[PDB]
């Protein structure tokens, strides 16, 4: 009947503190496709975030890639916050360098 | 060696709401070359690989077209189908649509594909023999009766035969460098203690093209299926995808483990240890 | 390119 979004938070390339790179969120495994996703840094929106277009795999589940430009640091923290009709709550996924 | 081509058609219902939206994307292998939305400003297939941006005015003229009836046919197939499940006009439904071919490495077709799903449960799918048609249900039932009456079946095999064999081997040709081109995974094993007596080994696969990839995890040799925690290969955001394979090992047996990592792109599969 | 089907819908 329906089915909630799988997520994954990480960068396009190995994160390195001052070099410039690309925060995503891949949204998966999704039904129906609405959807929204918001990228915080320090629990703030991030604006103007990008996505791909709306595309499904052959199960018929969708999904999305939200990214946007981001300069790391060790002090700063990141995440993804997902909501979904299968969720009663914004689901919450923080960045970890290591996964 | 093997390539597919894919269009992928997503119509969802929003009653209050205005009209479907209907969206489709096109994909060569795993490499997106052209979208369509009617939700856009002024809808018109857009290109989306560097590759189909030298297509003249009259493909996009044409694709937008196509596009453009297969929305109104679409709308009138969400009414067809809420009528064959009884469902409420309040509701809203989605219908997707997903069609390709396969070819070899010589251009020649190996298999075509024409389905449909509803509300994301399968519909109706044409055959392998590209000739007869599979319902899921007595509603699919009412339109694989309606196609069969109109000869539909015919159509979608000329398609899947012909230009979709022809345009896809004008792709690859004009994308070469790219969709020829099979990047293989930089791989890397990270060991993270847990407690004093466990350690997290993680396997990473980072940017490898196409996606398909087999990482796997052994303990002296056996493959550790149940114990390996194994994400969805997901896209960097620059045509590459990624992957990662991590186990709970106890500590100090952390040299009985062994990461292997067949892709493409490869001469020979990887045997990776962690390296302290 | 896309495929155009018989327009009939289903
Ligand atoms: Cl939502
Ligand atoms: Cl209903
Ligand atoms: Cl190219
Ligand atoms: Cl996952
Ligand atoms: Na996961
Ligand atoms: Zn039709």
């Amino acid at each position: 009947i329906q089915r909630t979004p799988k997520i994954q938070v990480y960068s396009r390339h190995p994160a390195q503190n001052g070099k410039s790179n690309f925060l995503n969120c891949y949204v998966s495994g999704f039904h129906p496709s609405d959807i929204e996703v918001d990228l915080l840094k320090n629990g703030e929106r991030i604006e103007a975030v990008e996505h791909s277009d709306l595309s499904f795999s052959k199960d018929w589940s969708f999904y999305l890639l939200y990214y946007t430009e981001f300069t790391p640091t060790e002090k700063d923290e990141y995440a993804c916050r997902v909501n979904h009709v299968t969720l009663s709550q914004p689901k919450i996924v923080k960045w970890d360098r290591d996964m | 060696g093997s390539h597919s081509m894919r269009y992928f058609y997503t119509s969802v219902s929003r009653p209050g709401r205005g009209e479907p939206r209907f969206i489709s994307v096109g994909y060569v292998d795993d490499t997106q070359f052209v979208r369509f939305d009617s939700d856009a400003a002024s809808p018109r297939e857009e290109p989306r690989a560097p590759w189909i941006e030298q297509e003249g005015p009259e493909y996009w003229d044409r694709n937008t077209q196509i596009y453009k009836a297969q929305a109104q046919t679409d709308r009138e197939s969400l009414r067809n189908l809420r009528g064959y499940y009884n469902q409420s006009e309040a509701g809203s439904h989605t219908l997707q649509s997903m069609y390709g071919c396969d070819v070899g490495p010589d251009g020649r077709l190996l298999r075509g594909h024409d389905q449909y799903a509803y509300d994301g449960k399968d519909y109706i799918a044409l055959n392998e023999d590209l000739r007869s048609w599979t319902a899921a249900d007595t509603a699919a039932q009412i339109t694989q009766r309606k196609w069969e009456a109109a000869r539909e079946a015919e159509q979608r095999r000329a398609y899947l035969e012909g230009e979709c064999v022809e345009w896809l081997r004008r792709y690859l040709e004009n994308g070469k460098d790219k969709l020829e081109r099979a990047d293989p995974p930089k791989t890397h094993v990270t060991h993270h203690p847990i407690s004093d007596h466990e350690a997290t080994l993680r396997c990473w696969a980072l940017g490898f093209y196409p996606a398909e990839i087999t990482l796997t995890w052994q303990r002296d040799g056996e493959d550790q299926t149940q114990d390996t925690e194994l994400v969805e290969t997901r896209p960097a955001g620059d045509r590459t995808f990624q992957k990662w394979a991590a186990v709970v090992v106890p500590s100090g047996e952390e040299q009985r483990y062994t990461c292997h990592v067949q892709h493409e792109g490869l001469p020979k599969p990887l045997t990776l240890r962690w390296e302290p | 390119t896309p495929r155009v089907t018989g327009g009939g819908a289903m």
